């Protein structure tokens, strides 16, 4: 059993365990206490288990947010980074909230920063929003972008109808069966 | 008065934190050298947009 | 303002003066919102 | 005018108030050592006007109070 | 005998085993102390089951307020926390209600955030409002959408009945039978 | 078993051995505790691996972000630095969600810098996004340079469809069967 | 045996051996545990060691940063010093992303560095950028000026397709065959 990773976390070795088995490839999970998961494969597997570690960029890298920038214990705080800290907490509770929809598997939500804000002597611009989603298969997935549009427009001051864009799909297909020990 | 009552309970904040901080470490002067002009010329910067806006 | 464009060709002894040592980020402030009396108060 | 001495005892009474702290952190570090005696105004008086150039609070409180009446 | 999660909260292993055993795989909910739960599953169920952890992105975060980066625990705080922190206690209180109305299970309610435009001589903006909600089979949801447009109206200072968005759907089918344990 | 490389982590070992794989030589991972791992080759295959570390410029070196060069730790914080971890947060944050689209394996996303625009009395530019990808095989690869092309533009204050450009690409050919051992 | 260099690094001798090697003389890396790595050549191979040694600048000096000019532990920065910072980070990270594209093993990009319109009122000008990089053989190397072109020319505020120069090459030939010992 050659040694593919160790030392991961939790929900990383979810990842490339799920990632290895679509490609017909079995990999075991072993604990190790403090230190970590690891992940081991069979041997003729290896060769073709580090092309697809390399590929997809295995093992994932913690999501990043505009809140762990500035944090909330720092002594005196701009009004930069309150706005800052404003809008990421408020992309947060709407990519939650779009995923209570009715056929919504995952979405993700992006809103248009200020960063000049009163600097200049300037009023501030229009805001603009863009979203992803995934659907579950077998849905009208071209009935169901204006319900995300209508969702999203009154969620804020004044954004128009052309300042939106929703790009969404539908899921791959579903890997139900084991991948199989290579016989040798 | 709400910008009057921040600003004026930030000062105060700030003398119980900056004047108060080497009461209870001498109870080194390089490392204590770069940190009060990092809050003094924040608080300063921030008091102007609580100023002229 | 005929006679007056004599004095304006005079002052220009003291307007390349003010500014070279006047910054031009100031200097075009009090014009957008080089004359005469936009480069004293920038001076 | 009344409207108008009114803000600016506003706006003058809210510089006033970061150079107040500065004053007791050069106070409160001298009577931390033994120099008890010793005035404060001698040491004070540096840093209360470099945070005023660091701030380049002259280009400041300049461009601000124009953008209060103005526009560009 | 294999384990997908461990160390979990108690709202997290209720709803993992909530997901799983809609699509025919049964858990365990194994307690292990004071270090959290843990499920696992069977070896025939264990790869349908880690295809699923990827797919619904399970565990799920803790759901996160506006008012979580602006803390009330702190000593001195800014008229924009103070308004940011007031808007968001608003903004549960009204979903709180929405939940006592009759067929109503979960409602979710956003409301525009304007804190940049209170401090300058322009007024403040009209205030929005957006709301999702789920609702027990067998109601005429094409009605019921009025009396929640009535009820948010004239809860706030002055909005108007375009500025609000109801998006609402009924609860998806009952899950009673007991999924099965894999044979062999 | 000469040595050629050692001292490496994990994420480097696996690409050493990654990229000696595809061209017929096998390798060899050894753990020494804390001292990292190490790399082994055959003795003829030693000439073309030194060949190859020396062509592909191994190991690699981390990758870089801009808000590494102005830590939160830095108790003096300018606006020109609070502009700058803003940025390098939301093009750390587009390219993590440019990986959630049908068949997109790896992305990149850079933006225009502008930091000294609030000190000037000049009006700010527009903002320049650009993007690299890396999608599936079997992909109609020439139709999905709208999709990016939409995503990417109302997501930020104002841009065209002339400031966005997108290189994007398929995958290379597979590499599954192992190297072999040189025989003698 | 004579030993010609002693103390290297683990890069540097990788760096000694592949230009050795290429020459039709073979050379012995000996690890010494803290006082690093050291090549030794036989007495045949001397005469001709030496002279690559001379003409190519072995051993290679580590490579150069700008942003290592201006540390970020320093008690006061400049403006010059934290736009020097910023744009030393850009350059890296270009250069970065150049090499993953489709057929590109190594890439260098120079940003034109801006000082001294920052501190007196004179405007900035145009950013101008240049770039190498080193192709895969077998491609056709005149058609891939204008996809590096477009890349580079949306990451910046204000470049031109007369201000971006490219200048790439193919590899060398492949060494894959061994020197060969001395025989007297």
């Amino acid at each position: 059993d050659k040694d593919l990773l160790k030392g991961l976390d939790q929900e990383q070795a979810n990842e490339v365990i799920a990632v290895l088995q679509m490609h017909n490839i079995e990999a075991n999970k072993i604990d190790s206490g403090k230190l970590g998961y690891s992940i081991t494969v069979a041997e003729p597997d290896f060769t073709a288990a580090v092309y697809w570690i390399k590929t997809y960029q295995l093992p994932p890298r913690p999501r990043v947010e505009i809140a762990q920038m500035f944090p909330a214990d720092s002594l005196v705080s701009s009004p930069r980074a309150e706005k800052a800290r404003l809008y990421s907490a408020i992309e947060q509770r709407l990519e939650q909230s779009l995923q209570t929809m009715e056929g919504v598997l995952s979405a993700r939500v992006h809103i248009s920063y200020d960063i000049d804000a009163g600097e200049n002597g300037r009023p501030p611009k229009p805001v603009h929003l863009s979203a992803l989603a995934v659907y579950e298969r077998g849905s009208p997935l071209a009935h169901q972008i204006s319900d995300i549009k209508r969702f999203l427009k009154n969620s804020f001051a004044d954004v128009d109808y052309d300042n939106i864009s929703v790009v969404l799909s539908e899921r791959s297909d579903a890997q139900l069966q084991a991948p199989g020990t290579p016989v040798k | 008065m709400d910008d009057l009552v921040f600003a004026g309970n930030k000062a105060l904040y700030l003398v119980l934190i900056l004047s108060g901080w080497p009461t209870i470490v001498a109870t080194c002067l390089f490392l204590l050298s770069g940190w009060y002009g990092e809050v003094l010329l924040s608080y300063g910067r921030q008091v102007i947009f609580l100023a002229l806006a | 303002s005929s006679l007056s464009k004599h004095v304006d060709e005079g002052l220009d002894g003291y307007r390349d003066y003010l500014i070279k040592y006047s910054d031009r980020e100031l200097v075009q402030f009090f014009e957008n919102a080089p004359s005469i009396f936009a480069l004293l108060p920038a001076y | 005018a009344l409207s108008e001495i009114k803000s600016a005892f506003k706006i003058g009474f809210y510089l006033y108030l970061p150079f107040v702290v500065v004053d007791l952190v050069v106070s409160s570090v001298l009577l931390a050592l033994g120099m008890m005696m010793m005035s404060p105004v001698t040491i004070s008086t540096p840093i209360k006007l470099v945070l005023f150039v660091a701030l380049d609070g002259w280009t400041l409180l300049s461009k601000g109070l124009i953008l209060q009446y103005m526009d560009i």
